[PDB]
């Protein structure tokens, strides 16, 4: 899963079998570290029209 | 290919109300199952 974002460790209640989660757009919202039980939210890096 | 999903739950005839089953097992063993039996 290649991407870019602010990786924030997060309170999202993943069940033990759940490896990652999705937003309404079907984009990835959060992942589990493949070396740790920690769940990381993937917020998009800040954006805005100038 | 093969799966198990399950839940263990309290009761007071299979009841009304609602429940949700987590996976436990997921196997590419490719068994052509068409029949089964239970062990006590």
């Amino acid at each position: 899963l290649t991407g870019t974002g602010v990786l924030t460790e997060s309170n999202k209640k993943f069940l033990p079998f759940q490896q990652f989660g999705r937003d309404i757009a079907d984009t990835t919202d959060a992942v589990r570290d493949p070396q740790t039980l920690e769940i990381l939210d993937i917020t998009p890096c800040s954006f805005g029209g100038v | 290919y093969f799966k198990i999903y399950s839940k263990h739950t309290p009761i007071n005839d299979l009841p009304q109300g609602f429940s949700a089953l987590e996976p436990l097992v997921d196997l590419p063993i490719g068994i052509n199952i068409t029949r089964f039996q239970t062990l006590l």
